[PDB]
């Protein structure tokens, strides 16, 4: 596993 | 001391990213409300925050959340330093990991229940490796920031985006729990509360110090009051909050092993404990263990209570050790143990009152969304007699209702968990009426105190009597320079007499609610209800309780109940008492001693000697002008038409009582109800219903009763001598 994979934020 | 160190102190702003000051040290900073400051703690962690100002905050201290606290690495009392930040800029992309233990039952999107309204419309400054918290879906989850674009810190702007794709990390070692208990986890005892911080942050939070100055610190303290009442829960929350080592003695399961198990385990426990220093040794149901030595009957628990007892003596180590002590029962205890050296200090945590209770509710509804209808302050007001733990499971009642009635979809997804859902579950008030017609109520039969709601707008006339109290009561707490100067001692006491349904209760209520003082109500049939034996410990009791809360006016109300009852040697042997406790009540104390009686004619004239009871305050039956005075009172709430003439009333009603003219209020008010239901309408109490009800209006004071009274207001104090 590490950091970052995926996304969010959205707004 | 340069102006950036200040002290850590208590949170208002329940916010996590926000911390206040004082207006004259943000001014002397040279802060402002926008702007976002660098906290540097202790163990080389730093915090970021958004600054605020606040009145009440002392100009030495910073009031902090206990999110903030954790992520410093400090607690209540320490030193930090703050300088400001206007290197943050907004993030690119932020990644957030949950806790396992805080996670491990919910599955689905994380981010869009929690994370997203607490970032949205927030911009919130965070820093890497930061443990926020969460509320929401009936569970409180905390994240730490594993990593942000702009290390180590950023705010979080609608442009940041977040990544929280993992396997909860494990907790490290070092990292406290914010599931654990905490003194924001305890309402409706603040004042409690304050005094066992004070006695108990010195030696504790300042083991050193103490030791050098050679004073003694408190060993032993003692916290009482009806079960479920949170006493557990202060011991466990003082421990945590300063980082004492907790060790609880659960008293039952002491006394469910054998003998020289008990023994032992007592040992072990000290041993343990001062192996920890500093640490609190909690016992809990105290009674268990050492209750009164005549019900101790049996060899193997007489040996345990001495154990007890050397192992508290032995505590003259005075290695930085506090034990602190539970029970419902203060009078169970082997009062061995609450002599000098052991349990010297006592701390009543005494059932919450309607703001105490309220408090409470909110802190158990954290977690769950709460519908608009919901109106927390009216079940505070309309949960009467409940403890704590009664209020903590009614909400988890009402909620458990709420969850019952949406489970029909639920059931088909049981396979698995539907977090997104667990957030559309909101919790209506009809949830908690619900709740509260199942609820049982634990403390109904504990006497109350708490501050009266009775104001003086709620008693017509008698304005001079009113006066002529604050004289007596409110004058000696607020101006006692005064008193010293013109070298008088201000009396201790006071008798209401006169006329049935006249305010004689209403007044006591009234001046202990102007005084914002406790208010303690002991009607005659109550101590004509103690068990005979039972009534000396019982009598003394209420006399300990009203020193408590000091400043407090005692209230020795239906007296004459008791004089019928003396001419029964029981009603004498507590009258008898009351006359002795009345003595040994010093006036300096700030306690108001008030009685009340219909009947001046059978009073024992010893209450009415100098020293006690002998301020004689005479309450008539309202003049015409009170009379209009009281109607309105009660009429305030009613819904009344402009038809109605009060004066007119008053003057028809010439010699009728308080008491008679709210029963002529009841009679129309039951008359305009029944029309209301008969034929659809929106009541209004009319002229029609006065008049009607006032036909049937019957007084209930006769003339020659007048006389009497009249007559007593004269000749009462005259009763010590030979009788009329
Ligand atoms: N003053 C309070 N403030 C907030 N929650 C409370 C308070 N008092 C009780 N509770 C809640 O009700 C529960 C009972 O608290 P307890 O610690 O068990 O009090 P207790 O007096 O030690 O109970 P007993 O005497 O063993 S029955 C706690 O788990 C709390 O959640
Ligand atoms: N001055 C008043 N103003 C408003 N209400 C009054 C007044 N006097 C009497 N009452 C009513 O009478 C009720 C009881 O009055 P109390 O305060 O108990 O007077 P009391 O001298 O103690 O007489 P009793 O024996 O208790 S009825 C109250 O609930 C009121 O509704
Ligand atoms: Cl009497
Ligand atoms: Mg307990
Ligand atoms: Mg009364």
């Amino acid at each position: 596993f590490r950091a970052f994979s995926g996304s969010g934020n959205r707004l | 001391n340069r102006p950036n160190r200040l002290i850590v102190d208590e949170a208002i702003n329940e916010d996590n990213s926000v911390v206040s000051l004082s207006q004259p040290k943000m001014d002397e900073l040279q802060l402002f409300r926008g702007d976002t400051v660098l906290l540097k703690g202790k163990k080389r962690r730093e915090a970021v925050c958004i600054v605020l100002s606040d009145d009440t905050c002392s100009d030495e201290k910073i009031r902090m959340n206990r999110v903030v606290r954790n992520n410093l690495r400090v607690r209540l009392g320490d030193v930090i330093s703050i300088q400001p930040c206007p290197d943050v800029k907004y993030g690119k992309r932020i990644h957030v990991l949950p806790i396992d233990d805080t996670v491990e039952g919910i599955t689905g999107n994380l981010f869009e229940v929690y994370l997203k309204p607490y970032f949205l419309e927030a911009y919130r400054p965070i820093r890497k490796g930061d443990i926020f918290l969460v509320r929401g879906g009936m569970r409180a989850v905390e994240f730490k920031v594993v990593e942000t674009d702009p290390s180590p810190y950023c705010i979080v702007a609608p442009d940041t985006v977040i990544h929280c794709e993992g396997e909860p990390i494990k907790r490290e070692d070092e990292e406290e729990s914010l599931n654990e208990v905490g003194y924001d986890d305890i309402g409706g005892c603040r004042k409690q509360l304050a005094q066992i911080k004070e006695m108990v942050e010195l030696p504790l939070r300042h083991p050193a110090l103490f030791k050098a100055i050679g004073v003694k610190p408190p060993r032993g303290i003692l916290l009482y009051g009806p079960p479920g009442t949170g006493k557990t829960l202060i011991a466990r929350a003082v421990a945590n909050e300063t980082g004492a080592f907790f060790f609880l003695i659960n008293g039952p399961e002491i006394m469910s092993k054998l003998a020289g198990e008990s023994e032992s385990n007592l040992r072990k426990a000290f041993e343990e404990a001062e192996k920890n220093a500093p640490a609190i040794i909690f016992i809990d149901e105290l009674d268990a263990i050492a209750p009164k030595r005549e019900k101790t009957h049996g060899e193997v628990e007489r040996r345990i209570v001495s154990q007890l007892l050397t192992l508290m003596d032995g505590l003259k180590q005075r290695a930085h050790v506090i034990v602190m002590a539970a029970t419902n029962r203060p009078n169970s205890i082997d009062p061995a143990l609450r002599r000098f050296g052991r349990f010297d200090r006592e701390v009543d945590i005494g059932i919450p009152d309607a703001t105490g209770r309220l408090e409470i509710l909110q802190i158990h509804t954290k977690n769950m969304k709460l519908a608009d209808d919901v109106d927390l302050e009216q079940v505070a007001n309309e949960t009467h007699g409940h403890v704590g733990a009664d209020l903590a499971a009614l909400c988890s009642e009402a909620a458990l209702q709420a969850i019952r009635k949406k489970m029909d979809l639920i059931d088909l997804e049981d396979e698995t968990i539907d977090a997104e859902v667990m957030n559309s579950l909101a919790v209506t008030m009809d949830d908690f009426r619900w709740a509260l017609s199942q609820s049982n109520p634990s403390a109904l039969r504990e006497t109350v105190v708490e501050v009266p709601q009775v104001t003086w707008e709620d008693i017509g006339g008698l304005e001079d009597v009113k006066r002529e109290l604050q004289e007596l009561v409110q004058y000696p707490v607020e101006h006692p320079d005064k008193f010293l100067k013109f070298g008088m001692t201000p009396s201790k006491g006071v008798l209401f007499y006169g006329p049935p349904g006249c305010g004689k209760t209403l007044l006591a209520k009234a001046i202990a609610n102007e005084c914002q003082a406790n208010f303690i109500s002991i009607k005659g049939p109550e101590l004509l209800t103690m068990w005979f034996g039972e009534s000396e410990a019982n009598v003394r009791e209420i006399f300990d309780k009203a020193r408590q809360a000091a400043p407090c006016v005692l209230f020795f109300d239906e007296l004459d109940s008791i004089a019928k009852a003396r001419g029964g040697g029981a009603a004498d042997r507590v009258i008898n008492q009351i006359l002795t406790e009345m003595d040994g009540m010093s006036t300096k104390k700030n306690v108001f001693i008030i009685g009340a009686t219909n009947r001046p004619d059978i009073i024992d004239p010893a209450i009415l000697r100098p020293g006690r009871l002998d301020q004689l305050i005479y309450i008539p039956l309202p003049d015409e002008k009170s009379r209009v005075a009281i109607l309105k009172a009660n009429l305030r709430k009613s819904p009344v038409a402009k038809d109605v003439d009060l004066e007119f009333l008053a003057k028809m009603t010439n010699g009728f009582s308080g008491a008679d003219l709210t029963e002529i209020c009841q009679r129309a008010c039951k008359l305009a109800i029944r029309e209301s239901i008969e034929s659809e309408i929106r009541p209004e109490i009319r002229r029609d219903h006065f008049e009607e009800a006032m036909r049937f209006a019957r007084r209930s004071v006769s003339d020659n009763d007048i006389r009497k009274y009249e007559m007593f207001a004269q000749t009462l104090q005259q009763s010590r001598g030979f009788g009329s």
